[PDB]
C-alpha cells in the first residue's frame, strides 16, 4: 500500500503521505471529474460554420457545393448564440451545462449536463447535441428555409452521416469518434499528443501528467490494472506521470545543465540502489555486476519516471520534439545494459520507440510525435508509460515541426486550454 | 555518485564496446571543420548555420519548469535545422556496429536522436551540436575509413563480401583507396565535392580485428562469450517473467 | 424533345420488332398489347449459346458440376424472346449477358479506374522541404520529382541497391500527373505531367475552378490496376504515399530515412490527401476508395461530361448511367451481395433512351412553364418550393407513366416495378435540379415520383424498393444529425441508401443536375474534376454509357492483364 | 542434416559461383570473403533488360515519363552482381525481379484462392428447411441442391425470367464442394461434389478431423476469381449466401422468398459461416477475408503440407515460405504500403536453403538432447520451460550466425539485417516449437533469437523492426486483455504484429510447428484443413514454395483473366 | 503453468485481440463492442 508525496512542475510539495489506491482513476474524484468533463465537453468554431456557410465549403478536403452561399454573422453574434446554445444543451435550468464563447466569438465551449453522460452509452452525446443545438440555433436565429436546411446543417456537421465522423465540419472534442477504437477501452487513449501540449499551454510536466491520467484512465478501462496489476500501473502513474517525491523533477534539474540520456540512467540507477529498490545478485568474471530488483513494479516504475526525465533532458536540450522516439528506445535499451534489469514495461517501452522510431522517420505512416497517440497503431503497445513522454516532447519543441500543436490543435487549445484542471492536472489531482 | 558499468563480456569485443559507449576512444585521424561540413553535405563549408526557426532569445519561449531547468544546446539556441550524419559499418570487423554508435551518442551527445539499422546508423541533431558529435566518430577509432563510410542514402555494403583492397563496397563510390589513403570526393549523398577529402590510411585486418565491437566466429566468438549470453539469458527470462505476473 | 422521343421508338423498334438472335420477332407493332411466346429456351440467343456450350464443356474437363440452364426450376431461360438492348444514345445493340459487370471490361475498368485513384496536395510537401531542409522548390525540381515519380510509381527503385521491380508492361496504366490553380507554375512545369485546366475546360469553368483551389498545387496518382485487383481500394492511398515519399527522398537528396520524411508520410497519407471516399461502418466494414464511400457529388465529378457538354439533362443523364453501373451493378450487386445480380436494374437507366425521353420531356415541360430555367444559367434558376417541386414532379411521373402506357414494349423492357421507379423518379429529381439549383429539391421530386408511381399502379418496386422512399420526403430537408445532408455530400453510406438498388444512380445524376443547370463547372469537389479530365486514363468518363457499349461489343481493353507472366 | 546442409551449400554456389545473365560470376569459393565489383548496372540481368526496354517503348508510346532505372540516385541497380535466387527445396532457380507478386501469377492466385474461399454449413439450413416448412432432406435432395448450386454459384438464373449471367468461361474456378464428418452421408452424396476425408487424409489425421468437427456438413464455397479481384474479400461469404439461398429455393420448391428464406441467410452469412478471417480496426479497416484477419493458425490449415508429409520441419517450413510471401509481399508489401515493396524480405524465407540448413539443424539437435523430442509424436515432447527455450534457441541462432559468418555469400544473400533475423528467429521458434509442442514456447525462442543476434552483431533488423521484438518476451505468456493469446489464434492484427515486415510468416510457421511435430491433422481449424483438402484448386496448396517457383517461371496459370471479352 | 497461460486466458477472452471482440470467448454483456456503431450516439441501439 505505497504511499508517495506529489509535488508540482516546480518542485514544489503538494499533498504528504498519499496512497497510490486513491489515485486510481476508478477511487480519484479530481481524475473522475476530469474524464467526466473531457467526455461532456466540445468545441465548436463558429468561425468555421460562418465561412462554410458563405463559400459552400463543407463536408471535407477539397468540397464546395456552388450556388448555396448563406451569409449569417455567427461571429458578431457568438454571446446570443451561447446563450441560445445552452438553453438547447442544458437538461434542467441551473444543471451543470456550460456554454462560454472563446478567442471573441470565433468558438465555444459547450459542457453538455452530466446528465446526457449517465444517460448515455458514451461520450458522443456532446458532440450530437453540441451540434444539433448550434444547427438549431443557426436556423432559428437566422431564419433558413427548409429548402436550405440541409446547408445550414452540414455546415456544422460535416459529411455525417456520409461519413462516420463529422468530416469537414466544425464540431469536435478531445477524443475521437468510438469506432476509431483499435481495442476494447479504448476511447480515453485516442487523444492526439499535440492536443495534450495545447490544453497544458505547453508546459512539459504539465503534459505528461494529463497524458498520464487519461492513459491510466485507459488502461484501467482495458482491465489491464486489476489485482496485482492496479499496484503496478499506479505505481507507474505515480512515479513518471505525478512527479513523485519529486524524483523526476529532481533528475531533471541534476541533468539539466549538461546531462544526456547516459547521465538520466547513472541518476537511476544510482537511486534504485540507494532506495534498496535493486541489489547486486552476481558479480561476472569481468566484474560486471548483475542486479536483481528487490521489489519488481517499484523497478518498472523507477525505469518509467527515468524514461520521463531523460525526454525532458534529451528533448529539451534540443527543443525538439523527435528527440523522444530515440529517448525512449536508448534510455531503456542502456538501461538494461547497464544493469541486467528489465526496461520500462519489460520492453515494451524500448518495443514502442523502436516502431516510433520508424514511423517518425520514414516514408510509411506515422508522422511528427505531435501526431501519436495510445490508441495509435504505433504507440499503444506500452501500458501508458510511452505517450506521457510523447506529450512532453511535443510541448518542448521551439519549432522544428511541419504538424505543430496550432495547425492540428489550435481550436481545442484555445478552448480546451482555459479549464484549469486540464492546465494544471498535477494541482488538480493533489487537491490544489 | 553511481558509476556506469556500461555492458558486460571480458574479451576485446567487450573492451572496445564500452569503450564505445563511453567515448574513451582513441583519436586516429584529423578533419577539419571545412572538409567535415563538406562531406555532411547540408551548406557550403565555412558558411552560417541555415535555422528552421528564430534563436531562442528572439522569439521567447513558453513558461516551462522544464524549458528553464534543461539548457538549450548552442544548435538548439540558434534555432538551427535538424540534419544528420548517417554510416555504414562492414561485418567484416568494421570498429563500430550499429547500436554501439548509438550509445555511444546517446550517453556522450546532449540533445541527440540515434537511429540503428543494420545497414545505417545515424545521429539526427541541430545542425552544430551534430557536427561535434560527427567530428568524433569520423576522428576516433570509431570509424575505419575503409569498412565503414558516411552514407546518408544508398547504404547497400554492410553485409556485403570486401574489395580486393579491403574496402566495402559503396554502390555511389563516394570514397575509394588513393595513394594508401582513403579519399572521399563525394559527400554524404554522392554529390561530387569541389575537394579531395583524405580520410587517412586505413586499419589492417588484424588491428580490426583487435579493434572491432562486433562478434565473429573466426575472431571473437559469441558462442564462448559465457557472460553476455548470460545477460541475454537474464534479460530474457525477466521480461517473460514479468510479463506473466511482475513479481 | 422530338429527337429524342424518336431516338425512343427507334429502340423499341429495334428491341422488339426486328428479330435478334433466332428469337423470330420479325415485324409487330411497338403499341400493340400482345404477343406470341415461342417457348425458343436460351438457344434463340447467340450469346446463351456459346455459354451453354462452355458450361458444358468445362463441367466435363473439370469432372464437377457447371453452367446448365436445365437447372433452372420449371423451364429454362427465354420462354418469351429474349431481345437486345440499345446504349442510350448510341446505335450500339448488345447482348444483355454482356452488360453483366464481369462480363464487361469496360465496367469492370471503370471501377478500377476510381478504385485505384487518388489527390495528394504538394504545397505541403514543399513547405516541408523549405522549413526543415532549407531546400528551395522550384519549377526545375518539380519536374526532376515528376520524372522520379513517374519512374518510382508504378514500382521501380530510386534508392536501393539490389531491389526487385514490378515489369513496365504490367503496369503500363500507372502514372502521376499534375494539376496548379497557379498559372504562373504551370506554365513552367514540363508539359507531359500536366493537366492543363486551362486547356480542359471552358474559360467560365477553369475560372470557377481556379478560384475554388487557389493557387494549390496537387498530384492526381493512378497506381497500377493489376495491383488494384490484387488488393483493394484503401491500398490506393498508401500506394501513393509510399512512391511519393522515396521520390523526395531521392529527388531532392535527403536522408533517405530522416524526420522530415515523416512529414511527408503524413501530409501524403493524411494532411494532404483527397481519396475517392472514406471508411464504412463495421456492418459493411471497408476501408477507403470503395464503392459505399463515394458520395453522389464525387462520382458526378469524376464524370467528365459536365467538361465537355453544355447540356444539362445529357451531363446528369451520363452521371446516372455511371451511378447505376456502378452501385448497383458492382457495388450492390457484388461487393453487397453476388450471384446474377443486377445487370438489368442498372440497364434500365442507361439503355433504350427510355430514361432520356421522359428528361428531355421534362426539359421542354420546365422551359414552357418557368421562363427557360432549364437552360444553362444561374440567373434562370426558380426557388426551390413544395409547390415547385409538386408541379414538375408530377407532371414529370404522369408522363413517364403514360409513355409505359402508350408503349407496352417500354413496359416490358422495364419488366421490373424498381426499374420503371427508378427511371421515373431519376427524371423527376433531375428535373426538379435542373428548374431550381437545388439538389435536395431534385431528392423532394425523386420520392414525390415514387408516391405518384405507387397510387398510379397499385405497385412500385421489389419488396423492399421503398424503404428509403417511405423514409424519403421527410429526410429531405431533415437537419437531424443522421438524417440531414445536402445530396451532393450524401453517398451508398448514407444510412436510408445504405442497401437497395434503384436509387443511388439516380441520387448521382440529381446531384450533378443542380449544377449543370447551373453551367457549374463541378458538383462537389473540383480536385476530383480536375484529376480526371485527362484522357490518358484507360476508361472515357466523358462517356461512359458510350463505354459500356463499347464493352459489351468487346472493344474496350482493360489494364491489369497477366498474359505476360502466363503460359501462352 | 547433411542432406540440407548440401543443399544450402549447392544454392550458394548456384547463386555466385555459377554465372547468371551477364553478370560475369563465374568460379569462385563460396567461403571466400571478397568480391569483384563490375559495376555493369542493370543490363547485366536478362529480366531487367527486357524491363528496361520495355519502359523505354512505354514512355514513347503513352507520352508521359515511366520505367527508367537512370532516374536511380547516383547509379542504376546493379553495381556489384546481380544473382538469382533458388526456390528451397527445389532446383528451381528464378530471377530476382520474377518473385515480386506483381511479376507473379502464382502468389496472386494463392492470394485469390484464400480470399475467394469461405465455408457455410449445411446443418443449419436442413433443420430450417424440416422445422418451418416440414420437408424432408436426404442424400438425393442434397444431390440435387449441390448440382443446383454449382450451376448458381458461378452466376447463373435458376428462379426468374429474363435473367442475365456470368459467362462461364470466365468463372470456370468457381465451384462449390461439401465434406462431412458423417461417414454414411459421405458415402451417399455424389462423389463429384464431395472431399472425401478419410480418402485425403491419413487414418489418423482424418479421425482427429472427423472427432473435431462431430456429424456435421459443410460447404467449401470458392467464388469467381474474377469476381475476387474485382471487390474485396467481403464480397466471399456474401457471393456465397446470396448463391446458397438461390439454390435453396429452387432445389426445394420453397416460396421463392419467404419468411423461412430469411433464416437460411442468416444462417450462410453468419451462424453457420467460417471465414478465412474477420474485420480489422478503422487505421486499417477492411472487411472479413483480408491478409490482416488471417490467423496464423488459419493459415497453417490452408497449407496442405501438413496432410501429404510427415516431417515436422518441412511442414513448418512450408507455412513459413507460404507465410512471408502473403503476410509480407502482399499484405505488408502492398494492401499496407506499396511501390516496390517487400520481395526480397520475404524470399529469404523461401529460397536457398538458408533457413532450412538452420531448421534441421535444429532437429538434430533436439533429437541428440531431448531423446527424439523433435520426432514426431505426442509423447516425446518435452514440456515448455525457459531452461528448454534459452537452450534451443540460443544453439539455434548460434548456429545460424556461426553459417552466415562461414559462409560470406550467404550474408551477402541475406543483405538486410532483418531477413537474417527473421530466419534465425524461424529456425530458433519453430525448433522450440517442434519440441515442447508449445506454440508460445516457439514464440519465446523467436524472440530469444532476436535477443542474441543483436548481441552477438550489433546489430537486428531494420529502424523499425524490433518493435514486437522488444514487446515479445513479455507479451508470449502475458494473460492481459490485448497481450495475451495462443499463436494459433494469433494473426496481424494482434497489436505487436500489425506493422512490421519478417515476423508474421515465422508466427504461421511455430503455429504449424507446434502441431506438425505432435503429427497434428490441423493447427487450429479442421473446417479449413477439409476445405482446401482438393486439388481442383488452382493453387498447389501442399506445396506453396514449388509454386511460387512455377510462377516465376511462368508455367502457373491464374484463374480470372478477361481475354475472351478483350480486344484480340 | 505461465507456459499455459495463454491457453487458460483464450478459454475467456477467445481470440481477442486478434478479433476486435472477444470472438469464441465466454463474456458477454446485452450491448456490443462500441465499433460496431453504425452512428453516434448508437451503443443503446444495438440490442438484439
Ligand atoms: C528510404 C529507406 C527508408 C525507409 O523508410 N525505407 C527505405 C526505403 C526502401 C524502398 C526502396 C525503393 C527504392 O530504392 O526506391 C522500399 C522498396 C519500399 C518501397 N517504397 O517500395 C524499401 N526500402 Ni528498405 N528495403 C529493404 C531493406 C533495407 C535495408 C537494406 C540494408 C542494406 O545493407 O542494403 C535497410 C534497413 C537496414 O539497414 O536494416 C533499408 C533502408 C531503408 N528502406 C531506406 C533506404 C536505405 C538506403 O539509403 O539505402 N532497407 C532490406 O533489408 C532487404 C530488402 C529490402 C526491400 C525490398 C525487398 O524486400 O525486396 C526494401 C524496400
Ligand atoms: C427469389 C427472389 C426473392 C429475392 O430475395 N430475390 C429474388 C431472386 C432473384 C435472384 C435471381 C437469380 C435466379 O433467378 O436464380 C437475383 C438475380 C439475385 C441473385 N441471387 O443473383 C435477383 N433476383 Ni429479383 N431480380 C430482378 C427483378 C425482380 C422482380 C421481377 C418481376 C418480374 O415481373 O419479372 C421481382 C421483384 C418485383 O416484383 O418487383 C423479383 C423477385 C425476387 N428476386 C424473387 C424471385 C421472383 C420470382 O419468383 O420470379 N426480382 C426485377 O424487377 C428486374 C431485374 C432483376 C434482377 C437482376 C438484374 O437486374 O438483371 C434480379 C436479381
Ligand atoms: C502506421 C499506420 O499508418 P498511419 O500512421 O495511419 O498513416 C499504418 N501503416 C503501417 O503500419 C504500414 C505497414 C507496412 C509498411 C511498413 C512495414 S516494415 C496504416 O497505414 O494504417
Amino acid at each position: 500500500s505505497d504511499t508517495v508525496d506529489i509535488y508540482d512542475d516546480r518542485g514544489k510539495l503538494l499533498e504528504s503521505n498519499v496512497d497510490i489506491m486513491s489515485l486510481a482513476p476508478t477511487r480519484n474524484a479530481a481524475i473522475k471529474k476530469i474524464i467526466l468533463d473531457t467526455k461532456r465537453s466540445v468545441a465548436v468554431s463558429l468561425a468555421g460554420i460562418q465561412g462554410a456557410l458563405a463559400s459552400g465549403k463543407m463536408g471535407g478536403k477539397g468540397r464546395q457545393i456552388l450556388g448555396r452561399g448563406l451569409n449569417y454573422d455567427l461571429v458578431g453574434n457568438a454571446d446570443a448564440i451561447a446563450e441560445n446554445v445552452k438553453n438547447l444543451v442544458q437538461v434542467d435550468e441551473g444543471d451543470d451545462t456550460s456554454v462560454k464563447v472563446i478567442k471573441g466569438g470565433k468558438s465555444l465551449l459547450i459542457q453538455a449536463p452530466s446528465s446526457r453522460i449517465a444517460a448515455g452509452a458514451d461520450y458522443m452525446s456532446a458532440t450530437t447535441v453540441g451540434a444539433a443545438a448550434v444547427t438549431q440555433t443557426i436556423i432559428d436565429m437566422f431564419g433558413t428555409d427548409m429548402y436550405d436546411a440541409p446547408i445550414a446543417k452540414s455546415a456544422v456537421w460535416g459529411s455525417y452521416p456520409q461519413t462516420m465522423d463529422l468530416m469537414g465540419g466544425n464540431v469536435q472534442g478531445v477524443l475521437s469518434i468510438p469506432q476509431n477504437n483499435e481495442g476494447l477501452g479504448f476511447s480515453l487513449r485516442n487523444i492526439m499528443a499535440n492536443h495534450i501540449a495545447a490544453i497544458t499551454s505547453r508546459g512539459a510536466m504539465n503534459a505528461a501528467a494529463l497524458s498520464s491520467i487519461y492513459e491510466q484512465s485507459g488502461i484501467f478501462e482495458m482491465g489491464g490494472a486489476v489485482g496485482m496489476f492496479e499496484r503496478h500501473q499506479l505505481l507507474g502513474l505515480a512515479c513518471q506521470g505525478l512527479n513523485a517525491n519529486n524524483v523526476v523533477y529532481d533528475i531533471v534539474k541534476e541533468n539539466g545543465k549538461d546531462g544526456t540520456i547516459g547521465t538520466v540512467i547513472e541518476s537511476i540507477v544510482g537511486r534504485a540502489v540507494e532506495d534498496g529498490v535493486i541489489s547486486v545478485d552476481k558479480t561476472a568474471p569481468s566484474g560486471y555486476k548483475f542486479y536483481k530488483a528487490n521489489d519488481v513494479p517499484m523497478w518498472n516504475a523507477y525505469a518509467a519516471a527515468g524514461t520521463l526525465a531523460a525526454t525532458f533532458v534529451n528533448c529539451g536540450a534540443g527543443r525538439a520534439a523527435q528527440n523522444v522516439s530515440s529517448t525512449l528506445l536508448y534510455f531503456n535499451d542502456i538501461l538494461e545494459k547497464e544493469t541486467g534489469l528489465p526496461g520500462c514495461d519489460y520492453g515494451k517501452v524500448q518495443g514502442v520507440a523502436v516502431g516510433f522510431s520508424f514511423f517518425s522517420h520514414s516514408i510509411y505512416g506515422g508522422g511528427g510525435p505531435g501526431v501519436f497517440n495510445g490508441n495509435h497503431v504505433v504507440t499503444r503497445h506500452s501500458r501508458g508509460f510511452a505517450i506521457p513522454c510523447v506529450c512532453a516532447a511535443v510541448a518542448l519543441d521551439a519549432g522544428t515541426q511541419m504538424f505543430t500543436i496550432e495547425s492540428t490543435s489550435g481550436l481545442i487549445g484555445d478552448v480546451f486550454g482555459s479549464i484549469e484542471e486540464f492546465r494544471q492536472p498535477i494541482k488538480a489531482v493533489a487537491g490544489a | 555518485a553511481y558509476e556506469a558499468q556500461y555492458y558486460p563480456g571480458a574479451t576485446s569485443v567487450g573492451a572496445n564496446r564500452r569503450k564505445h559507449m563511453s567515448g574513451k576512444l582513441e583519436k586516429l585521424r584529423e578533419i577539419s571543420d571545412e572538409d567535415l561540413t563538406a562531406v555532411l553535405g547540408h551548406r557550403a563549408p565555412g558558411s552560417d548555420y541555415p535555422s528552421t526557426h528564430p534563436p531562442l532569445a528572439e522569439m521567447g519561449e513558453p513558461a516551462c519548469s522544464i524549458r528553464e531547468a534543461v539548457a538549450a544546446t548552442p544548435g538548439a539556441a540558434a534555432g538551427d535545422r535538424v540534419r544528420y550524419v548517417q554510416f555504414a559499418d562492414s561485418m567484416y570487423n568494421a570498429p563500430a556496429t550499429p547500436y554501439f554508435r548509438s550509445y555511444f551518442a546517446a550517453i556522450n551527445f546532449r540533445g541527440v536522436d540515434p537511429g540503428t539499422l543494420s545497414g545505417r546508423q545515424i545521429v539526427e541533431a541541430r545542425e552544430r551540436d551534430m557536427e561535434q558529435c560527427a567530428k568524433v566518430q569520423m576522428e576516433t577509432e570509431m570509424t575505419d575509413p575503409a569498412l565503414a563510410g558516411m552514407r546518408g542514402a544508398t547504404v547497400h555494403g554492410h553485409s556485403v563480401r570486401l574489395q580486393e583492397d579491403g574496402v566495402m563496397f559503396d554502390m555511389l563510390d563516394r570514397r575509394r583507396l588513393e595513394g594508401g589513403v582513403i579519399i572521399m570526393d563525394k559527400d554524404q549523398v554522392a554529390i561530387p565535392l569541389d575537394r579531395k577529402v583524405n580520410l587517412g590510411k586505413p586499419m589492417s585486418s588484424e588491428e580490426a580485428a583487435k579493434r572491432t565491437t562486433i562478434y565473429r566466429v573466426d575472431n571473437v566468438a559469441f558462442r564462448d562469450d559465457a557472460e553476455v549470453i548470460e545477460w541475454v539469458h537474464r534479460v530474457f527470462d525477466q521480461r517473460t517473467s514479468y510479463g506473466f505476473q511482475p513479481k | 424533345a422530338a429527337d429524342i422521343f424518336a431516338k425512343f421508338k427507334k429502340s423499341m423498334e429495334v428491341k422488339f420488332t426486328q428479330e435478334y438472335g433466332s428469337n423470330k420477332q420479325a415485324g409487330g407493332d411497338i403499341t400493340g398489347k400482345t404477343e406470341k411466346f415461342l417457348r425458343l429456351g436460351p438457344e434463340q440467343d447467340a450469346r446463351k449459346q456459346e455459354m451453354i456450350k462452355a458450361g458444358k464443356e468445362i463441367a466435363e474437363k473439370r469432372g464437377i458440376a457447371f453452367y446448365n440452364p436445365m437447372m433452372h426450376m420449371g423451364a429454362p431461360l427465354g420462354q418469351r424472346a429474349i431481345t437486345p438492348y440499345t446504349i442510350s444514345g448510341t446505335d450500339i445493340v448488345a447482348e444483355p449477358d454482356d452488360l453483366h459487370y464481369v462480363n464487361n471490361a469496360a465496367m469492370q475498368q471503370m471501377w478500377d479506374d476510381i478504385r485505384r485513384t487518388c489527390i495528394v496536395g504538394l504545397d505541403m510537401a514543399h513547405e516541408t522541404l523549405e522549413k526543415r531542409l532549407g531546400k528551395e522548390v522550384t519549377p526545375e525540381t518539380i519536374n526532376h520529382y515528376l520524372e522520379t515519380l513517374n519512374h518510382a510509381m508504378p514500382g521501380a527503385a530510386v534508392v536501393q541497391e539490389m531491389m526487385v521491380e514490378t515489369h513496365p508492361a504490367l503496369v503500363d496504366d500507372c502514372y502521376v500527373k499534375i494539376f496548379t490553380g497557379d498559372d504562373e507554375l504551370a506554365d513552367e512545369i514540363d508539359k507531359q505531367y500536366v493537366i492543363n485546366v486551362n486547356k480542359m475546360f471552358s474559360e467560365e469553368q477553369a475560372a470557377q475552378i481556379k478560384a475554388s483551389i487557389g493557387k494549390t498545387t496537387w498530384q492526381a496518382i493512378h497506381i497500377p490496376t493489376i495491383v488494384s485487383r490484387t488488393t483493394d481500394g484503401a491500398q490506393t492511398s498508401r500506394w501513393a504515399a509510399m512512391q511519393i515519399g522515396m521520390s523526395f527522398i531521392s529527388a531532392y537528396a535527403m536522408c533517405a530515412g530522416e524526420a522530415a520524411v515523416a512529414d511527408l508520410s503524413f501530409a501524403a497519407k493524411h494532411a494532404a490527401l483527397v481519396s475517392m471516399g472514406e471508411m464504412l461502418p463495421a456492418r459493411r466494414a471497408r476501408g477507403p476508395n470503395e464503392p459505399g464511400g463515394l458520395s453522389f457529388g464525387h462520382l458526378s465529378d469524376i464524370v467528365q461530361t459536365s467538361r465537355v457538354s453544355k447540356d444539362p439533362a445529357k451531363i446528369a443523364l451520363e452521371v446516372v448511367g455511371a451511378g447505376c453501373m456502378l452501385y448497383d451493378q458492382i457495388w450492390l450487386g457484388s461487393y453487397m451481395s453476388g450471384g446474377v445480380g443486377f445487370t438489368q436494374y442498372a440497364t434500365a437507366a442507361y439503355t433504350d433512351d427510355i430514361l432520356d425521353n421522359n428528361t428531355y420531356y421534362d426539359v421542354d415541360y420546365i422551359n414552357d412553364k418557368y421562363n427557360g430555367a432549364a437552360n444553362l444559367g444561374t440567373d434562370n434558376k426558380v426557388k426551390a418550393t413544395l409547390d415547385v417541386v409538386k408541379d414538375i414532379a408530377t407532371e414529370s411521373t404522369l408522363y413517364g407513366i403514360e409513355t409505359y402506357e402508350k408503349f407496352p414494349t417500354a413496359l416490358e423492357d422495364h419488366f421490373g416495378g424498381s426499374q420503371r421507379a427508378t427511371v421515373l423518379a431519376a427524371a423527376s429529381g433531375v428535373a426538379c435540379a435542373l428548374a431550381t439549383g437545388n439538389a435536395n429539391a431534385g431528392l423532394s421530386g425523386w420520392y414525390l415520383s415514387m408516391y405518384v408511381h405507387k397510387e398510379a399502379w397499385g405497385r412500385l418496386g421489389f419488396f423492399g424498393f421503398d424503404l428509403q422512399d417511405q423514409c424519403g420526403a421527410t429526410n429531405v430537408l431533415s437537419y437531424q444529425g443522421d438524417e440531414g445532408l445536402p445530396d451532393e455530400l450524401r453517398g451508398p453510406n448514407y444510412p436510408n441508401y445504405a442497401m437497395n438498388v434503384g436509387h443511388q444512380g439516380g441520387y448521382a445524376g440529381i446531384a450533378q443536375a443542380a449544377h449543370s443547370g447551373r453551367g457549374d463547372a463541378f458538383t462537389v469537389n473540383p480536385l476530383l474534376k480536375v484529376c480526371f479530365a485527362d484522357e490518358l486514363m484507360p476508361f472515357n468518363f466523358a462517356e461512359p454509357r458510350r463505354e459500356f457499349g463499347r464493352g459489351a461489343i468487346r472493344e474496350f481493353m482493360p489494364a491489369g492483364e497477366r498474359s505476360l507472366v502466363i503460359p501462352a
